[PDB]
RNA sequence: AUGUGGUUUAAUUCGAAGCAACGCGAAGAACCUUACCAGGCCUUGACAUGCUAGGGAACCCGGGUGAAAGCCUGGGGCCCUAGCACAGGUGCUGCAUGGCCGUCGUCAGCUCGUGCCGUGAGGUGUUGGGUUAAGUCCCGCAACGAGCGCAACCCCCGCCGUUAGUUGCCAGCGGUUCGGCCGGGCACUCUAACGGGACUGCCCGCGAAAGCGGGAGGAAGGAGGGGACGACGUCUGGUCAGCAUGGCCCUUACGGCCUGGGCGACACACGUGCUACAAUGCCCACUACAAAGCGAUGCCACCCGGCAACGGGGAGCUAAUCGCAAAAAGGUGGGCCCAGUUCGGAUUGGGGUCUGCAACCCGACCCCAUGAAGCCGGAAUCGCUAGUAAUCGCGGAUCAGCC
């Protein structure tokens, strides 16, 4: 049950990424669940542009889109030799349980 | 809220009517419950995009701005 | 990266650009872009001069490199130093701002100056620049000059205008000035 | 009004004060930012001077006023 | 902060920039 | 003016545009329940106390309260002269309206846990079947304001 | 309540000043913060590499004076001194500056090329008529076009569909510790990626045209709502107190530590606000709909002791799966009956909880008693054009606590 956690800020570089992970790990281990969607949440954040520091009177507004994808693969195996080496693009952040 | 449920649910029923036949749901959604040219008989067919607002700032509600005095 | 030591993770990249900026100078810095995984992060400074970072038969990449360990222990991780080409210094913002800054610190016609690197970057390839000179050109009272040829418009708006930008300082015995270099470049 | 368990004061009066304890008092005063400190017995007799934030005025501590704040002592607004 | 050391008023979490003001600026480019 | 003129939603116990406005009037803070409850409740004071059917009731007494002249001021060379002028039809109903609810508020009767008695009476005290009340008064003297400066 | 003027003070640190200073820097003043005041204390120096010379040289424990620093000194047993090379200051100057910000102003302008007019500076174009949010567009014209700007291209919110389903729901069936918990199911909500949709496109009216008015459909319109994008410049605008930085000034101190006081003073003046003067209301009870957020010693379920704040105990959560949380206005039933009142809660007496070394100066909260002014506000004056104003409650940053 290795549930994997794709996020990244471009829906195609997931698109891409998360798709390889569907069919290397196809051969070892059981049928991934397939790039699951969920659903993609915009975060709006007002605050100061830098840390404490330079301009603390700085502002701005930011709304930043996260996309993920979860394609879950139960009964784990050799799953881990073709995903390990196989990834590419950058862009991408994933995190695995 | 009950005010907000209150407009789904006669959206919805303004929907499901349309779908069980396009001829009875008329002018708002489909003929007479359906649409119009420019304002909305009742349009029950449309879905109220309106939202809360977010609160610009130099403006109490958002919309609000305040109001200036002698000073 | 990771909640805890996203922070950290970042301290390290600034410190990683510290030195080369200092070091690369007469290399040419365009930029350092930083990719990482775990401990094996990539760094790859775009350089003008490439021969000039490598060394000869490659011998100041160790030394350099091997400086990024000292900075980068383990636990930040080995470190490559990838180093690419620029190909065409002339279209680098950074690089012609950082050129005309430099023949500013010389006492250079200031005008003139910029002149000349909006012609060089207008050039070779281009479709428009602008170059910009903050005050007290020839340590005389504060002004501002100008200089661009080609269409910048069609840039400046957001539009996908692929226009780099660049800022160059100059220190000088009078007093700082900024220099911005705008290229323009086709569109997406 | 019982703030907690321990009645708080800060250090910085605390160990002063005591210090003049094993000679006797101190003549003269004291200072302290320190108004937020409770008082206890030992400051007794001696006389602590408070800040307004203006000043530093001079309060002399006395038995029946222990259990105070101090800044109770020092009062920060004037009719002035 | 860290970087700039303005106090003021930096983000934890970045822990850096001068400020808001660092932040934004690093941002920017 | 202010804007063009929405079109109203009729009144979804009488399907009277004209009760919305009024029922607008009422509402204040955009409790609009509160505003159709106190209106309801008086109609239902106007059917005990009054025979006839509320809403008959209602639109006599606005006709009674409308203004047909008003006065308005305007400079002339000496002084600001206040010109008698027509009133827009639509600028009628909004000052009948208005006027009435204000009225209404005057009244002493606090009944109904709310205002809603004092709407009811207000109403018909309204009528020119019963042509008195607070209402009717700014009414009565706008107009004699007006032709007084012919 | 709060900021300011002023006054007062040992000090009430500093700055900000018409719009564009005054709930402003302060998204957190009891000590801290803290820059002020009182008192105790600390010169090769709080830090760097080094020189000559006399001297005790590692080091460990006390005393005198003191606000502390420091100074003097007793003393078990690398470092001091003398001369030499060589930090700290939120102390001044924002008219020496960087940076960043406010502002006119989200406002409609500023120009070029060629032609044409003029001895020339320059003009024409960019003016005129209609229209627009707009130098937006239309018609006109010795002008014809163009560049920067406007608009558009980008982001968030409105409606629909495809793809994807560990979010979701009996929608739909079987079971239940009846928690969507279990199997199951992607329909729905949703999550995030892409696609559609609005263009005055269609209908009537006026117009030369642009377009104005009106109507239908539609989730939506005639720029649908909010951002990014705030031009060349203006104000010798604001900030050396965030940071950076030229120059000037202080170095037993214009530095540094500490305890205490002050920034919280008041005869008064003003700004921004909160609560309210009540019956479209107040109180008690019962009962119903939300969104966006935050949670490790942190949110705190549930149980117990307390009228209560809160204390003791303790589950889950590591947070679409647990907690903050109750939503308030609202609906239903009762009380009040027009009174300074079951309005209104100032003020004051007492008891007490909680954080914190510590709540006199100077914290918030709970319970009892007290129960003020206030019955709608002079001259004058402010906001907002729709899901706006008005009204109702909910979260967050700062943060021990909290004004």
């Amino acid at each position: 049950k290795i549930r994997i956690t794709l996020t990244s800020t471009k829906v195609k570089q997931l698109e891409n990424v998360s798709s390889n992970i569907v069919k290397n790990a196809e051969q070892h281990n059981l049928v991934k669940k397939g790039p699951v969607r969920l659903p993609t949440k915009v975060l709006k954040i007002s605050t100061r542009k830098t840390p404490n520091g330079e301009g603390s009177k700085t502002w701005e507004t930011y709304e930043m889109r996260i996309h993920k994808r979860y394609i879950d693969l139960e009964a784990p195996v050799q799953i881990v030799k073709r995903i390990t080496q196989i990834t590419i693009e950058p862009g991408v952040d994933v995190e695995v349980v | 809220g009950h005010v907000s449920q209150v407009y789904a649910i006669r959206q919805a029923i303004a929907k499901g009517l349309v779908a069980y036949h396009q001829k009875y749901v008329d002018e708002q959604s489909k003929n007479e419950l359906k649409k119009a040219f420019t304002s909305y008989d009742r349009t029950l067919l449309i879905a109220d995009s309106r939202r809360p607002e977010p609160k610009k700032f130099g403006g109490k509600g958002a919309r609000s701005r305040f109001q200036k005095s002698y000073r | 990266s990771k909640k805890r030591k996203l922070v950290a993770d970042g301290v390290f990249y600034a410190e990683l650009n510290e030195f080369f900026t200092r070091e690369l100078a007469e290399e040419g810095y365009s930029g350092v872009e930083v990719r990482v995984t775990p401990t094996k992060t990539e760094v790859i400074i775009r350089a003008t001069r490439t021969q000039d970072v490598l060394g000869e038969n490659g011998r100041r990449i160790n030394e350099l490199t091997l400086l990024v360990q000292k900075r980068f222990k383990y636990a930040p991780g080995t470190i490559v130093l990838y180093a690419e080409r620029v190909q065409d210094r002339g279209l680098s913002a950074v690089a012609q701002a950082e050129s005309m800054k430099f023949k500013l610190l010389n006492g250079l016609a200031i005008r003139r100056a910029a002149y000349g690197v909006v012609r060089y970057v207008m050039e070779s390839g281009a479709k428009g620049c602008e170059v910009v000179v903050s005050g007290k050109l020839r340590a005389a009272r504060a002004k501002a000059m100008k200089f661009a040829d080609g269409f910048l418009i069609h840039s400046g708006q957001p539009v996908n205008d692929f226009i780099d930008t660049a800022t160059r300082h100059v220190l000088m015995r009078q007093g700082v000035l900024g220099i911005k270099v705008k290229i323009m470049r086709d569109p997406a | 009004r019982g703030m907690t368990s321990k009645p708080a004061g800060f250090m910085k009066k605390l160990r002063a004060a005591k210090l003049a304890a094993p000679e006797n008092e101190k003549p003269a005063p004291v200072r302290t930012h320190m108004r937020n400190m409770i008082i206890v017995p030992e400051m007794i007799g001696s006389v602590v001077g408070i800040y307004n934030g203006k000043a530093f005025n001079q309060v002399e501590i006395r038995p029946e006023m222990l259990g105070h704040y101090l800044g109770e002592f020092s009062i920060t607004y004037t009719p002035v | 902060c860290r970087v700039c050391s303005s106090h003021t008023g930096l983000v934890r979490k970045y822990d850096l920039n001068i400020c808001r003001q660092c932040f934004r600026e690093k941002a920017n480019d | 003016r202010y804007a063009n003129k929405r079109f109203r939603k009729a009144q979804c116990p009488i399907i009277e545009r004209l009760t919305n406005s009024l029922m607008m009037n009422g509402r204040n803070n955009g409790k609009k329940l509160k505003a159709v409850r106190i209106i309801k409740h008086t109609l239902d004071i106007i059917n005990v106390l009054t025979d006839q059917n509320p809403i008959q009731v209602v639109v006599d007494a606005i006709t009674n309260t409308g203004p047909r002249e008003d006065t308005t001021r305007v400079g002339g060379g000496g002084a600001a002269r206040r010109q008698a002028v027509d009133v827009s039809p639509l600028r009628r109903v909004n000052q009948a309206i208005a006027l009435l609810t204000i009225g209404a508020r005057e009244a002493a009767f606090r009944n109904i846990k709310t205002i809603a008695e004092t709407l009811a009476e207000e109403l018909i005290n309204a009528a020119k079947g019963s042509s008195t009340s607070y209402a009717i008064k700014k009414k009565d003297e706008l107009e004699r304001v007006a032709k007084s400066n012919r």
